[PDB]
C-alpha cells in the first residue's frame, strides 16, 4: 500500500471563487485488508472535515482510496502544512505524507506577448504566443481573451524551470489570419501569487 | 444668446455601437433599447458612429450619405430619432470619415472628402438629425476654413444645428485660431489633459481668452475620463465638469467609471459597456458587481449615482444652465468658484485637487458683492460619503478631504 498526495489547483488557491483541495490517494489496497483510516493535520493540528471517497478496484486488482481535505486559500499560500496519515492492516506502520506551498522568495511573473512570425502568414491560422517569465513558485494559471469572449482555442506549455532558480512558460492562442490581420486584440491573462490582486494581463494586436 | 438644446446638459458620445450594447448587438435598434438608460442619466445628445460606408483608405468606397448595413438600415435611423426625439434626447451624428482608417480625413483628397461631408450635412438635416461632429481635425488642411463651411451650412438649416469639431490639440494658441473664425462652434480638445491653480489657471485662462462664451468641457474628443485620470479624480473632475460653464461631454462609460486599460484586451477608444457581470468575459478577477451600471445603480455612493445627480442638477438649475462663473483664490490646491444666474438658487463648487487634507481657506472678498458668500449654505452633495447632504456647513471652516469635491447651494440673498 502507497500513499500519494497532491497540492490544489493553482487556479483554486489564486482565484478565491473557487475551492482548494489537498488530496490523499492511497493505492495497492488489497482485497483481504481494504479498509483505510485517513488523519488530517493543518501545521500539527488534527481536523475531521475532510472526505473520504468510496473505495475503487483498479484493473490490477487492487484497491484505491481518495480523501479530499478542503483548504483554505491563505493557508495554502501562508505556507500551512498538510498531513495526511493512512493506517492500513498490511502495514507495518501508518504512512505519513506532508506538502506544503514550495518554499522561497516568490517572485513576480513578467508577461510578454509576441505576434505571429511573418512567416506564419502563409498559413490560414496563426500562433499568438504569451511568454510568462520569471515566477517563483511555479503555481500559475493562464486564459485568454478577445475584445468580448474568451479564446479557448490555446495551449500553455508546464512551467519550465529556469537558469536563476525562476520558472517560465509559453502560452499559444491559436487564430484565423484574417483577425488577426484585421487588427483585433488579444489578451493574455496570467495568475500567480506573487501579482498585485494575484492578477494581471498583456493584450496583444497588430500595428 | 438665446438657450439652445446642447446649453441645457450633458453629450454622450457612443463611438462604438458593438462595444456599447454588447456582442453581435452593434445595430441602430439595439440603441433604441437603450435610450431609457441614457435618460436615466439626463443627457441631452448622443453623439453616434461614425455609422457610414468606409473601406480603409479608400476616398471612393466612401459614401457619408449611407449607413454600414452592419449597423443596420435607414430605417432603423428613422426609428432610433423618433424614438431618441420622444425622450428628448438629441442625435448627433459622427461624420468623420475615414474612421476605419488611421487618418480620419484620407490623404492627398483634401478638397474630395470634404465634398462628401458638405453634401452628408445637407443630407442627414433633411434625415432629423440635431447636429454633426468630426474629429482630428488636426489632420485637416485647410482645418480653420472647412469647418466655417459645414458651420454655416448647419447654422443655416437651423440655429438648433450644433457642429462638433474634435482634436487632439491641448495647445490653447491652436484651439483660439480654429475658434477665432467660427466661435458658436464646440470644440472638444485635450486641452485639460495635476495641480489645483493650474486647472484653475486653465479654465480661466480659456474664459478669458474667449470673452466666456459658450464653449464644452472634456479631457479629450472621444477617450474616456480614465485615459487622462487616476480613479481617485474621476468624482471630482465629474463635479467639475457637471458645474462649469458649458456643454461637459463624456463618452460611454464615464458614467461608470470604465476603465479601458484595467480590462483585458480592450481598445482605448471603445471597452466592453459594463451592463452587469455578464457583459464581460469570464475573466475572473477582471470585472466585480461594483463596476458595472447593474451593481453601482443599486450604490447611492456610486460613481453613476453622482453622474445621476450630478446631470439633474445641470441640467434643471438655472444657475448652471447659464449662471455666470466667479472663480476665486483658496488653499493651494483648491479650486473654487460660484455658479449665479439672476435671483436663482447659487452654487458654491470647492473641488481640492491634492492627496492632502486640506481647509479651504475660502476669501469672499475678491467675489463681487453681486452673490457674496452667505456664512452658511446647504451641502448639496460631496464626491466622498459621510458628510451631511440637505444640512448646512460653516463656509469659512471647510475642510476637505483628499481629492473631495464639495456642491453648496445658497439662495439670492
Ligand atoms: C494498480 O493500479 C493503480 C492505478 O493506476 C491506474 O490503473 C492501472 C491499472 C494502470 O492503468 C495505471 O497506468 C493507472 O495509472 C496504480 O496506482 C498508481 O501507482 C503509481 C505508483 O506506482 C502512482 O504513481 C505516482 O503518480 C504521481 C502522479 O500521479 C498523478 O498523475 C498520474 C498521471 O501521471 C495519475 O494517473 C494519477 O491519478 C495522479 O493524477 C493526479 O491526481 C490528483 C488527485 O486526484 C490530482 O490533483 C487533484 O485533482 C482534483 C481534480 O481532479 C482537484 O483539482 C484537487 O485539488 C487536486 O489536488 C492531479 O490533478 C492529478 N494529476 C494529473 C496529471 O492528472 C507521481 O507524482 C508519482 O511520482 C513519484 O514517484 C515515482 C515512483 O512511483 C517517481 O518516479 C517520481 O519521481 C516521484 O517521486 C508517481 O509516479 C500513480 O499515481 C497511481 N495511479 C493512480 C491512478 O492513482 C498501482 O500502482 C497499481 N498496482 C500495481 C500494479 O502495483
Amino acid at each position: 500500500p502507497s500513499v500519494f498526495l497532491f497540492p490544489p489547483k493553482p487556479k483554486d488557491t489564486l482565484m478565491i471563487s473557487r475551492t482548494p483541495e489537498v488530496t490523499c490517494v492511497v493505492v495497492d489496497v488489497s482485497h483481504e485488508d481494504p479498509e483505510v483510516k485517513f488523519n488530517w493535520y493543518v501545521d500539527g493540528v488534527e481536523v475531521h472535515n475532510a472526505k473520504t471517497k468510496p473505495r475503487e478496484e483498479q484493473y490490477n486488482s487492487t484497491y484505491r482510496v481518495v480523501s479530499v481535505l478542503t483548504v483554505l486559500h491563505q493557508d495554502w499560500l501562508n505556507g500551512k502544512e498538510y498531513k495526511c496519515k493512512v493506517s492500513n492492516k498490511a502495514l507495518p506502520a501508518p504512512i505519513e505524507k506532508t506538502i506544503s506551498k514550495a518554499k522561497g522568495q516568490p517572485r513576480e511573473p513578467q508577461v510578454y506577448t509576441l505576434p505571429p512570425s511573418r512567416d506564419e502568414l502563409t498559413k490560414n491560422q496563426v500562433s499568438l504566443t504569451c511568454l510568462v517569465k520569471g515566477f517563483y513558485p511555479s503555481d500559475i494559471a493562464v486564459l485568454w481573451n478577445s475584445r468580448f469572449v474568451l479564446e479557448n482555442n490555446y495551449k500553455t506549455t508546464p512551467p519550465v524551470l529556469d537558469s536563476d532558480g525562476s520558472f517560465f512558460l509559453y502560452s499559444k492562442l491559436t487564430v484565423d489570419k484574417s483577425r488577426w490581420q484585421q487588427g483585433n486584440i488579444f489578451a493574455c491573462n496570467v495568475y500567480h501569487e506573487a501579482l498585485h490582486n494575484h492578477y494581471t494581463f498583456k493584450n496583444l494586436a497588430l500595428s | 444668446p438665446a438657450q439652445k438644446w446642447w446649453h441645457t446638459g450633458a453629450l454622450y458620445r457612443i463611438g462604438d455601437l458593438q462595444a456599447f450594447q454588447g456582442h453581435g448587438a452593434g445595430n441602430l435598434a439595439g440603441l433604441k433599447g437603450r435610450l431609457d438608460y441614457l435618460s436615466s442619466l439626463k443627457v441631452k445628445g448622443l453623439v453616434l458612429g461614425p455609422i457610414h460606408k468606409n473601406q480603409k483608405d479608400d476616398v471612393a468606397q466612401t459614401d457619408l450619405l449611407q449607413i454600414d448595413p452592419n449597423f443596420g438600415s435607414k430605417e432603423d435611423f428613422d426609428s432610433l430619432l423618433q424614438s431618441a426625439k420622444k425622450k428628448s434626447i438629441r442625435v448627433i451624428l459622427d461624420l468623420t470619415p475615414n474612421y476605419r482608417g488611421e487618418n480620419s480625413w484620407f490623404s492627398t483628397q483634401v478638397d474630395t472628402v470634404a465634398t462628401k461631408v458638405k453634401d452628408a450635412l445637407e443630407f442627414w438635416l433633411q434625415a432629423g438629425v440635431d447636429g454633426f461632429q468630426v474629429r482630428d481635425i488636426e489632420n485637416l488642411k485647410d482645418a480653420s476654413s472647412f469647418l466655417a463651411e459645414w458651420q454655416n451650412i448647419t447654422k443655416g438649416f437651423s440655429e438648433d444645428r450644433l457642429l462638433i469639431a474634435g482634436t487632439n490639440s491641448s495647445d490653447l494658441q491652436q484651439i483660439l485660431s480654429l475658434l477665432e473664425s467660427n466661435k458658436d462652434l464646440l470644440l472638444t480638445s485635450s486641452y485639460l489633459s495635476s495641480t489645483g491653480e493650474h486647472t484653475k489657471s486653465l479654465v480661466t485662462q480659456y474664459l478669458n481668452a474667449t470673452g466666456n462664451r459658450w464653449c464644452s468641457w472634456s479631457l479629450s474628443q472621444a477617450r474616456l475620463l480614465t485615459s487622462f485620470l487616476p480613479a481617485q479624480l474621476l468624482r471630482l473632475y465629474q463635479l467639475m465638469l457637471f458645474t462649469l460653464p458649458g456643454t461637459p461631454v463624456f463618452s460611454y462609460g464615464d458614467e461608470i467609471g470604465l476603465d479601458a486599460a484595467a480590462l483585458p484586451g480592450q481598445p482605448m477608444e471603445a471597452p466592453v459597456m459594463l451592463w452587469d457581470e455578464s457583459s464581460f468575459p469570464d475573466i475572473p478577477g477582471a470585472v466585480s458587481a461594483n463596476m458595472t451600471v447593474k451593481g453601482q445603480s443599486e450604490d447611492p455612493g456610486s460613481l453613476l449615482s453622482l453622474f445621476r445627480r450630478l446631470s439633474d442638477q445641470r441640467s434643471k438649475e438655472r444657475s448652471l444652465l447659464h449662471g455666470d462663473f466667479h472663480a476665486f483664490s483658496a488653499g493651494p490646491g483648491l479650486f473654487s468658484y460660484i455658479r449665479h444666474w439672476d435671483q436663482n438658487e447659487r452654487f458654491l463648487v470647492v473641488l481640492n485637487f491634492g492627496d492632502v487634507g486640506l481647509s479651504a481657506g475660502l476669501q469672499a472678498s475678491d467675489l463681487p458683492a453681486s452673490a457674496s458668500l452667505p456664512a452658511k449654505a446647504d451641502l448639496l452633495l460631496s464626491t466622498q460619503p459621510g458628510r451631511e447632504e440637505g444640512s448646512p456647513l460653516e463656509l469659512e471652516r471647510l475642510k476637505l478631504e483628499p481629492h473631495e469635491g464639495l456642491l453648496l447651494r445658497f439662495p439670492y440673498a
